[PDB]
RNA sequence: GUAUGUCUAAAGUUAUGCUCUUAUUUACUAACAAAAUCAUUGAACUAG
């Protein structure tokens, strides 16, 4: 029965809140809990956004919504990377806090490029060929913007997310 | 390989005379000639 | 056979009997991989 | 194409049949003598 | 001689002329007095170093007279496919595959495929009412499909929502095709990319060849036998296009392909790079670059970032072994600056960029381009910058590469001299970047909170007083900056929390610092300057830019009106 | 300046340079994009021994011995020339032959009912490039050099220079009258131009920024 | 370098890696600002804190690598005891030349890491000896003053000078044993 | 910028006067560095 497991699971989705934790950021045994939060503190944004959705760029909204959706059906599916979700959830975190949008987003920096040494890399850049180029080639190696077109569309939906979530907390 | 282009030549004016250009000419034999003496005398030098 | 002994692994014959790297070679390399006349000249007879 | 392995024989060319040789059509009183043998691979082998 | 060589335009088909896209034989004005080789025979340098200093004019001759040196009918030659490219060459000629190399530099064969098939996309997206096409696919094909010569794939796969009626193959200007009797549900779109030469380059014949022969061939490869085959010559500047034509497509591909062959901007970067190869140069700059007199566009509503590499590559120096000093790469910094927010997204870069690379000076321009790259692909496109400043002539090349991928994003050069170098001077810059153990992005705000109480443009002449402050004398500066014990520089802040009223005696001492250094270093007397001299000093305004000439007439035009 | 050997005219002949306007290439207009030329593959149309028919020895004949021909490097080598469709219609009839011999899971219907719903490449497919909107033109909007779309909204061509200018918007505006405001104060405190006076960097705008934008500031209220 | 408050990859804050053998010795400079480290490279290496960037390098043709180095009380020096059976002395100030005249000779160190130590007031300088001896010099002329023999016939590579005695130096090494001198 | 050389450090366990502070002079070394007259042009380029 489709419904009755639909609205079985939209109302245990209210049992946990969306608070996130420094500490539960990153451990093994909390990863689904925190998975299912980060995807419910999403919703809060988007309720709020929709809640405001005449007076901050409309036209948006729904393209967000549509690109978000794969992320969310990840998270509740706890099939997220770990390390994708740590770098989600510190994001989320930081936007939780009182007035810490400029650390959200150093963080959402850190989780579209990240720490790796050649984002998205060069190719034969001169006419000296050398064995050491092949390295800074990138390709699997690349920054999580460059998996693929869909996590680069959740990825700056998240982004879009954060100047919304800039753009209410100032108003309000 | 010039004697195999002066084999071309002399083939192809005697073959298209009412025929102009393009291809078609099959006459191979020569040319084949011309390559199996080449190996003829390369087998030595090469086996060396 | 002969390439692989030689430790040439950088070295791809391709089926049409072609050789080229794999990978840009450093000068030792190239060096080691500077593979000779008689190399050269069954590869093309085995092109022909 | 340079990637591509060459075909194996058993298994590609064996079992299609063979496409027509070129064969100039002899005439059957002209050419008597000659047409039942002319495009034979080794002409009047078996006749003593 | 000119006339007997049968006049300029027999002599010019020889050569690579249609390739520059340059507008008309009579500006081909050859540099012969400047180039790089002029530059370096002065300087020490090894017998070996200049020896090899002719290899560059005989690398121009060859690239200009390359589709007659690379010509097709040759008596012998086996073709040698030149990496990264789809170009053959019909013998081994180094000086030539070197200058062929540096046109084709940065993948711009790959980029170029890639950018035309985008742009075919981009417009068949918005035709699908119009031509009744369900859906439009970019096909995953393989990284070196656009030089995959002898065989190909489909680039662009397009469903119908019902089905076609295509006429036969023919060619993009053939006129009235019968679209009568075949009919189909999918078509496909292949681009290819040739470089003619002067014996081969006639497109119509290659694209219908290119068509048929790959139709026809036994390879597994398109998904229907219905399809368009697009040919763009790159040395000759010519298109053309074969394949089935249905109701509309024809007239649209024909306005697409005349449009992306005069507009789209990767074929731009092609035409300059053999320009540049060549040495010759045409004035077609469209808006002025940014100036003393034109910055207050700066603070327009439109999104725009100002990119500084100088603190990318940064090197120690220390004594070797053997007894010479060598230089070792440090941490370094891209300065990428909102002026309108403050916002700075300072970009480490962490000395692991550049292990076991060597000729690092280069490699760190497209380090920084590729870095700017990563930074607009991180923003959604409504929080992407309108246009880039690019405060170094050496940023322009690798950026407009990089930036083939954002064709929206305008380049902008600038004619300042603004110190954002000088960031590495603020204390709490110099210890994040010194600090850092691996690549990171890091946001500060350079105008701190000075936006509750001024405007952006202030903010934007504060930060560039105290910056040019600090290039010009650091320790001064900080004197000036330190000078109150009082006045904390809090945390998650560059400056101290002085108020607007301390903020004009900083500013003054500043100004003085910087304009009395200058009067000084140059012997110029400020007092007898005028007002835009100043601003053109503080600014940093180059003053042999035509910029100051039409502002200087734009200002005498006033002392003639009363 | 085009050197004298090019400008003088041999004899023989008689635009300055009309000797050598002759101009495929386009020497005077080859920025233009060309289309290719078009595809042509045309045909042109003692009595013999063996076949009766004159022209033609013996040994020279076509006929076994008994008792239209076609019109550029490109053209001589196209393996397809006089090709009228055959090997196309092969493949089409081989093809139309075999074309006639032949749901959400819960987490995605929760996902899409909470939202109201029913390696890889740089650039953006979404991110339309602007100038394949003027497609349907003969004007050029967009340039290929610096990337800029221009527009009405944006800027407009000076046509003096022909340079394009953006229009000023905002803070551009404030900025801009603030600069006039600096202007006028400098011909209103005396220290004008001709006057080598050392006062006058104390009223330079850029000089001066939080100086003046507290002036203009009060000044405003008294206007 | 690593800060105990930091819970990240178990607080490790910084890496400093020009050098190109094992790490020998280690030593701040007394306010903490910048370090003194000496390797099985043969070259010495001042840094600042928590900067992967040497600020200065130490290094000769005929200087041999350092396995100990230490800083003479009025932070005005630091001393470093060479494979060559001799301790050198460095400026600590900006660029830190090599004393030309302080330098102790005598006593025997090859093969072995041994301490050296100065006196709490810095007017004498002390160090182990690899035949069972405790040295000890003037600081001001680098003139031995004495060399006392220490019980079990081992080398004595452990030597350190009491911060408030007068004249009371600890040693051991080999022999297991701790000795006191006076 | 090369040629080219060197390094890579647990475990895969073999039994018992003369100096110092510091402000300069001079030499050598640095593929470190886009340096303002003589509608924007040395510009990614040089090695035994
Ligand atoms: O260059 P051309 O004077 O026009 O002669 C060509 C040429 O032959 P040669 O240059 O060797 O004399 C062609 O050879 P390639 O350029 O391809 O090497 C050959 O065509 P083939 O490829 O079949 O050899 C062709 O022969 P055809 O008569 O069929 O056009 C022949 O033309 P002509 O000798 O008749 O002038
Ligand atoms: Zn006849």
């Amino acid at each position: 029965n489709r419904p009755e497991r639909i609205q079985e699971a939209i109302a245990q989705d209210k049992t946990i809140s969306v608070i996130i934790d420094p500490s539960q950021i990153g451990s093994t045994e909390g990863k689904p809990l925190l998975s299912m939060k980060c995807n419910l503190y999403i919703h809060e944004i988007l309720s709020r956004w929709k809640a405001s959705l005449e007076a901050y760029h409309p036209e948006l909204f729904l393209d967000t919504k549509k690109a978000l959706f794969p992320l969310l059906l990840q998270l509740r599916r706890n099939q997220l990377a770990p390390d994708l979700l740590i770098s989600l959830a510190t994001v989320l975190y930081h936007l939780q806090q009182p007035k810490e949008i400029n650390l959200a987003v150093q963080s959402y920096m850190k989780l579209s490029i990240g720490n790796v040494a050649w984002p998205i890399g060069v190719t034969s850049v001169g006419i000296h060929a050398r064995s050491a180029h092949s390295k800074i080639q990138g390709g699997r190696n690349a920054a999580n913007i460059m998996i693929d077109e869909r996590t680069r569309l959740w990825i700056t939906s998240i982004k879009r997310l954060i100047t919304f979530e800039e753009w209410y907390t100032s108003n309000h | 390989i010039r004697a195999c282009k002066d084999l071309k030549h002399i083939i192809y004016y005697k073959f298209n005379k009412n025929l102009g250009k393009g291809p078609g000419c099959g006459f191979w034999q020569p040319a084949w000639r011309v390559w199996l003496n080449f190996l003829r005398g390369t087998i030595p030098l090469l086996e060396r | 056979l002969l390439i692989h002994r030689k430790g040439l692994t950088y070295l791809h014959l391709d089926y049409n009997f072609n050789l080229k790297p794999t990978k840009t070679l450093t000068t030792k390399e190239r060096k080691k991989s500077r593979l000779g006349n008689s190399f050269h000249l069954m590869r093309e007879l085995l092109k022909m | 194409d340079d990637d591509e392995p060459p075909l194996s024989y058993e298994q590609h060319i064996e079992n299609i049949e063979p496409l027509d040789p070129i064969n100039l059509p002899l005439d059957s009183q002209d050419d008597e003598y000659v047409k039942d043998w002319l495009y034979d691979s080794r002409p009047l082998e078996e006749d003593s | 001689v000119i006339q007997a060589l049968g006049g300029i335009e027999t002599i010019l088909e020889h050569t690579l002329f249609k390739g520059t896209g340059f507008n008309s034989w009579e500006g081909l004005f050859w540099e012969k007095a400047s180039g790089f080789e002029d530059s370096m025979q002065f300087k020490k340098l090894t017998h070996a170093q200049r020896t090899g200093l002719s290899q560059i004019p005989n690398r121009r001759f060859t690239l200009w007279w390359s589709p007659t040196i690379n010509r097709a009918n040759v008596y012998v030659g086996f073709l040698v496919q030149l990496d990264l490219t789809g170009i053959f060459l019909h013998g081994k000629i180094p000086t030539l595959k070197i200058s062929l190399i540096q046109i084709f530099r940065a993948h711009l064969w790959q980029k170029i495929h890639e950018s035309i098939v985008f742009d075919i996309c981009q417009i068949l997206d918005g035709e699908l009412d119009v031509l009744q096409i369900e859906s439009v696919t970019k096909e995953t094909v393989h990284p070196r499909k656009s030089y995959k010569m002898n065989s190909s794939a489909a680039d662009i796969t397009m469903e119908s929502v019902h089905e076609w009626e295509v006429s036969k193959p023919s060619l993009l200007h053939e006129t009235n095709d019968s679209f009568k009797g075949l009919i189909t549900n999918k078509m496909w779109f292949d681009v290819q990319l040739r470089y003619g030469d002067y014996d081969s380059h006639d497109i119509s014949r290659y694209v219908r060849a290119k068509f048929l022969d790959y139709t026809t061939d036994n390879v597994s490869m398109y998904p229907s036998p219905t399809g368009v085959m697009i040919g763009i010559d790159l040395a000759y500047n010519m298109y053309d296009a074969y394949g089935n034509w249905f109701n509309g497509l024809k007239p649209l591909i024909q306005n697409s392909m005349r449009t992306i062959m005069k507009a789209n901007p990767a074929l731009y970067v092609l035409r300059e790079r053999i320009r540049k190869g060549l040495q010759i140069y045409q004035s077609s700059v469209q808006e002025p670059f940014l100036n003393s007199s034109n910055y207050a566009e700066l603070f327009n509503n439109d999104i725009k970032l100002f990119v500084d590499d100088t603190n990318v590559y940064r090197v120690t120096v220390h004594k070797t072994f053997e007894g010479n000093v060598a230089t070792k790469a440090i941490n370094g910094c891209i300065f990428t600056l909102n002026p309108k927010t403050g916002h700075l997204f300072l970009k480490i870069i962490h000395t692991s960029v550049w292990a076991g690379q060597k000729r690092l000076s280069q490699l760190a321009k497209w380090k920084t381009a590729e870095e700017v790259s990563a930074l607009v692909r991180s923003l959604p496109k409504e929080e992407q910058p309108k246009q880039i400043i690019v405060t170094r002539k050496a940023m322009l090349d690798p950026l407009e590469v990089h930036m083939l991928d954002f064709p929206n994003i305008a380049i902008r050069p600038t004619e300042l001299r603004l110190p954002f170098s000088a960031a590495m001077s603020i204390d709490k810059l110099s210890d994040v970047v010194m600090k850092a153990t691996e690549p990171q992005m890091v946001l500060f705000n350079i105008y701190d909170d000075w936006l509750d109480r001024i405007s952006s443009y202030t903010a934007f002449s504060r930060l560039t007083l105290l910056l040019r402050a600090l290039k010009t004398n650091e320790e001064s500066a900080k004197m000036i900056l330190l000078s109150d014990p009082t006045i904390t520089i809090k945390s998650y802040h560059l400056w101290p929390s002085f108020t607007d009223e301390q903020w004009i005696t900083i500013e003054s001492q500043m100004r003085d610092l910087i304009l009395t250094e200058y009067g000084r270093k140059y012997n110029v007397n400020i007092s007898a300057l005028t007002q835009t001299e100043i601003k053109d000093i503080i600014l940093g305004q180059n003053i042999k830019a035509p910029s100051v000439k039409r502002q200087k007439m734009a200002e005498l035009e006033a002392a003639r009106s009363e | 300046h085009i050197p004298r050997y090019i400008r003088n005219q041999p004899w023989y002949y008689k635009d300055y340079l009309v000797h050598h306007r002759q101009k495929a290439l386009d020497i005077d207009n080859n920025s233009e994009p060309k289309i290719g030329m078009g595809i042509k593959d045309e045909f042109k149309l003692s009595f013999c021994r063996n076949c009766g028919e004159a022209g033609h020895k013996e040994k020279d004949c076509m006929e076994k011995p008994r008792k239209l021909v076609r019109a550029d490097w490109d053209s001589r080598k196209d393996r397809w020339y006089g090709y009228s469709g055959k090997e196309y219609n092969e493949l089409i009839s081989k093809w139309e032959r075999d074309k006639r011999n032949k749901l959400w899971d819960t987490d995605e219907e929760i996902e899409l009912m909470k939202l109201e719903l029913y390696r890889t490449s740089t650039r953006l497919r979404e991110d339309k490039a602007a100038y394949l909107n003027d497609i349907n033109s003969t004007e050029s909007n967009y340039d290929p050099k610096s990337r800029l779309y221009k527009t009405e909204t944006l800027g407009a061509v000076d046509e003096k220079s022909k340079m394009f200018r953006r229009h000023l918007t905002g803070e551009g505006l404030k900025l801009n009258e603030l600069n006039q405001f600096a202007r006028s104060h400098a011909k209103e405190m005396g220290i004008r131009d001709e006057i080598e006076d050392k006062e006058k960097v104390q009223h330079v705008l850029v000089a001066n920024p939080t100086k003046y934008e507290y002036l203009k500031k009060k000044r405003e209220q008294e206007e | 370098h690593y800060d105990d408050r930091v819970s990240e990859n178990q607080g490790l804050v910084q890496t400093y890696d020009h050098h190109l053998s094992s790490i020998l010795a280690l030593k701040y400079f007394p306010d903490g600002s910048k370090f003194i480290s000496s390797s099985e490279d043969k070259t010495v290496r001042i840094w600042e804190n928590q900067i992967n960037v040497p600020i200065k390098q130490i290094s000769d043709t005929a200087q041999h690598s350092m396995p100990f180095l230490n800083v003479h009380p009025s932070q005005n020096y630091f001393c470093a005891q060479s494979m060559d059976n001799r301790i050198y002395s460095f400026s600590l100030k900006p660029k830190y030349k090599r004393h030309p005249k302080k330098i102790f000779k005598g006593h025997s160190s090859a093969g072995y890491g041994i301490s050296l130590a100065f006196s709490g007031d810095g007017r004498y300088i002390c160090s182990g000896d690899s035949k069972s001896r405790l040295f000890t010099w003037d600081w001001n002329t680098s003139r031995l003053l004495n060399n006392i023999k220490i019980p079990g016939n081992k080398p004595i590579t452990q030597v350190d000078w009491h911060p408030q005695e007068t004249s009371k130096v600890i040693c051991s090494g080999a022999a297991g044993k701790i000795y006191v001198c006076d």
